[PDB]
RNA sequence: UUAUGUAUUUACUGACCU
RNA sequence: CGCUUCUCGGCCUUUUGGCUAAGAUCAAGUGUAGUAUCUGUUCAUCAGUUUAAUAUCUGA
């Protein structure tokens, strides 16, 4: 996301199947991260999208409901035209706040 | 290794621009004619500083904000500090129960007058073209 | 040792079994109970801080 | 009941406020405090700037709130390095 | 036959009337004319021995 | 915990010259972590304009070191007669003298 | 008088967070 | 010219009045990633290190 600055992005080529988000991220943009304008969906690769993972939360890695879009400031830039968007690593935030 | 201001400044076809670091670079010759590309803007004069680009408006005290004129022609100006005016007079006790029992319409001003103010009353501002970067001075050298 | 301390500790929370307790003086006193409950050595140590040195 | 002797309250109170409210109110009113202790202490070089901090004028010096200005009156003595633009002022003593 | 002004500790009134000086407002606020009688020496170093 | 930092000393020192002397709650009214119980405690403690809060004389600790003597705890009883009076100025010096008395 | 290294509060940021 | 008194003005405590049992009570915040700012604090000549340039190391 951009608030946790260390959350990686997995970034390898999008298939054809398409991301989700969580109860609790729904509207919720994936890059800008925002919860106005959503203008095109998320395709999410294979490696991300396989068995146990499948319809599951792009961000939260939580169990999905709704389908996942980007806003439409991420659209025009572009930002839909890289890879996918399924955030790989859980870092230093909500780990801790487990321990405690 | 690093031929110095004289003998690059001697060979580039314009040697207005060319600095004295400029010969510290790694690739001066390039530099100088960047520099001397034709709608470039150069870098900001702070790169070298050690007061970290804004640290020098410290103890001079500037006005607070002028409203451009269509905005100040609703009145708001005048609603607005006179309830501030009239809040600044208010101890907590008023400020909560006026909470709970609020008188409303205080400002009520209308709909058609701040319609005319943004749409036909349209100021265009003074903008400024590309090359005008900004230092720190650059509005106290109003002398121009 | 603890054994001790545990009986101080029920011996000073049983003044506490009404909750319209005060505004600091009394909750920080439970507070203080709560913290040696949760570190009972942290206390222990200060007991004996405060045991060899402190007269005013 | 004890009409008379139950702790009394009034009709149309609106009540005691939340935390934000009331810390709100305790930096406007050490605000006032401080304001009025540096004008019994007629100092000339507390400035607050556009967006309500406290600067020392001579010193140059940026702070938050108000024990951050007037605990910032015993370090770093221009206080008295002064003395040389008295001298300046007046090349006698 | 003129009176100081009051320095109070509640006062509600006039002026809370802070100079520099008048702070104190006291002797010093205590004092014991001799602070001790001298038998504490006569005691306590009857039990030291 | 009670640390009292230099922010809100300085903010008790000019409390205590609008407000005044017995008059505690409505000067912890603006504190934002004290009581009045810790206001009082410290400006008797530390902050009172009469601690004479350095400057150990020689008059002062004959004085207590056969004062200390006469009862033998209490600080706060021979606080006031030796007049060092912070009552642990006092048991400051009378522990940093029995070290060098012993050293 | 720009400035460092630190002990060190106070403010401030990210629709950060059960 | 000097001295004492009287009256007018230039003026440097004026807070809502007093009394009761100081009339009476009260006043909770976290965790995470980052910045800004005070206070404390300290700041002999080569050679290469390094830096836009400057400022550690070693040298006599
Ligand atoms: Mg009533
Ligand atoms: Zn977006
Ligand atoms: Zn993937
Ligand atoms: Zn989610």
């Amino acid at each position: 996301a951009k608030h946790h600055p260390d959350l990686i992005f997995c970034r390898k080529q999008a298939g054809v199947a398409i991301g989700r988000l969580c109860e609790k991220c729904d509207g919720k943009c994936v890059i800008c991260d925002s919860y106005v304008r959503p203008c095109t969906l998320v395709r999410i690769c294979d490696e991300c999208n396989y068995g146990s993972y499948q319809g599951r939360c792009v961000i939260c890695g939580g169990p999905g409901v709704s389908d996942a879009y980007y806003c439409k400031e991420c659209t025009i830039q572009e930002k839909d035209r890289d890879g996918c968007p399924k955030i790989v690593n859980l870092g230093s935030s909500k780990t801790d706040l487990f321990y405690e | 290794n690093r031929f110095t201001v004289a003998e690059l400044k001697q060979l580039v076809a314009r040697p207005d621009v060319v600095e004295m670091h400029d010969v510290t670079a790694q690739d001066p010759k390039l530099l100088v004619h960047l520099k001397a590309t034709r709608n470039s803007v150069p870098v900001p004069r702070h790169w070298c500083f050690k007061r970290k680009y804004l640290q020098g408006k410290r103890g001079i005290e500037k006005p607070p904000f002028e409203l451009p004129d269509f905005i100040k022609r609703t009145g708001i100006q005048e609603m607005r500090e006179a309830l501030q005016e009239k809040e600044e007079q208010k101890t907590m006790k008023s400020k909560m129960r006026e909470k709970v029992r609020p008188k409303m319409g205080k400002i009520d001003i209308d709909y058609q007058k701040l319609h005319d103010a943004f749409f036909k009353w349209q100021t265009k501002p003074k903008l400024t073209i590309h090359g005008d970067l900004y230092y720190e001075g650059k509005e106290f050298e109003t002398r121009l | 040792d603890t054994k001790l301390l545990i009986l101080a500790l029920e011996r000073l929370k049983e003044a506490y079994s009404v909750k319209s307790r005060l505004n600091q003086s009394q909750r920080e006193e439970l507070g203080l109970i709560e913290q040696a409950y949760d570190n009972p050595h942290e206390a222990l140590s200060r007991i004996k801080r405060h045991l060899l040195t402190q007269r005013a | 009941m004890d009409f008379q002797h139950r702790p009394g309250g009034k009709t149309g109170s609106g009540g005691v406020a939340s935390s934000s409210e009331s810390n709100r109110d305790r930096r406007e009113r050490l605000r006032q405090l401080a304001l009025e202790t540096i004008d019994i202490n007629k100092d000339p070089y507390f400035m607050k700037n556009h967006l309500g901090s406290y600067e020392c004028k001579l010193c140059l010096t940026l702070h938050n709130n108000e024990g951050s200005y007037l605990a910032h009156t015993q370090g770093k003595k221009h206080q008295t390095n002064l003395a040389r633009r008295a001298a300046k002022e007046a090349k006698e003593a | 036959w003129k009176i100081p002004p009051c320095i109070s500790n509640w006062k509600n009134a006039k002026g809370y009337t802070i100079p520099l000086d008048k702070r104190l407002a006291a002797d010093g606020r205590g004092l014991q004319t001799v602070h001790i009688n001298e038998n504490f020496a006569k005691l306590a170093e009857a039990l030291y021995i | 915990g009670g640390v009292w930092r230099n922010t809100e000393d300085e903010i008790l020192k000019a409390a205590v010259m609008k407000y005044g002397k017995n008059q505690w709650s409505r000067i912890a009214s603006l504190l934002h972590r004290k009581s009045a119980k810790q206001c009082k405690a410290r400006w008797y403690e530390w902050l009172d304009p009469s601690i004479k809060k350095t400057e150990w004389s020689r008059e002062e600790e004959e004085k207590l070191l056969h004062l200390a003597k006469l009862m033998p705890t209490q600080w706060r009883t021979i606080a006031p007669i030796i007049g060092r009076t912070a009552a642990q100025c006092l048991e400051h010096y009378e522990f940093l003298l029995d070290k060098a008395a012993q050293r």
